[PDB]
């Protein structure tokens, strides 16, 4: 009920209105987002509370209610879609051919798409609609342009 | 702070998707803080 | 980006 599959905004509020700090994915009863979005704070979902279950600052990932479930991988060849959920805007799909981050721990697909801070955690999809990673941990090249890793956890 | 979630959509690939962005090959390092940088 | 690279 409070964990139905889908993409969700992560919001904060106090005694006034709400601000979107990120996005995440509900799959198999587990909520998935980036560590920098929530810092491991508990999340309200309707009348219920979701508590962090697993997370890792270096990977910049966190899961709630259970272990990380998303395991689809970019195939290194195909176009992908960012299902961007920008603050104040409807969810939208943006198709792109990833580049790569070449790292000492392997190649990571990387999308040269620039969306605001609160879009962090938006899912990146393969052609079957599976989530191959989350958007929003990236680099900035010399001219200022942004490139995000396709950040995926381990199931 | 009330941090909460609200539905934004169903997770699907959209065949009518705008295609954009380049495809860079970048040498990158990841530090223990979770920050990527260019090598 | 825009909280830096996040």
């Amino acid at each position: 009920g409070e964990t139905t599959d889908g993409v969700y905004r992560v919001m904060t509020r106090r005694l006034l209105g709400s601000t979107q700090v990120g996005v995440g994915v509900m799959q198999e009863g587990v909520f998935h987002t980036m560590w920098h979005v929530t810092k491991g704070a508990a999340l309200r979902s309707g009348e219920g509370r979701l508590d962090p279950y697993w997370g890792d600052v270096k990977q910049d990932l966190v899961s709630y209610c259970g272990p990380w479930k998303l395991d689809a991988a970019w195939d290194g060849l195909s176009e992908v879609q960012l299902l961007a959920v920008p603050p104040g805007e409807r969810a939208k799909n943006i198709q792109t051919l990833p580049g790569i981050f070449k790292t000492k721990d392997g190649d990571i697909g990387a999308v040269a798409l620039d969306y605001p801070a609160g879009t962090s955690g938006s899912p990146i999809l393969d052609k079957c609609g599976r989530v191959i990673g989350l958007y929003g941990n990236g680099v900035v090249i010399k001219n200022g342009s942004y490139v995000s890793a396709i950040t995926q956890g381990k199931r | 702070v009330d941090m909460y979630i609200e539905r934004a959509g169903d997770i699907t690939w959209e065949k009518d998707a705008e295609v954009t962005g380049n495809s860079p090959r970048l040498d990158v390092a990841l530090d223990e803080s979770g920050d990527f940088s260019l090598v | 980006k825009g909280x830096x690279k996040k």
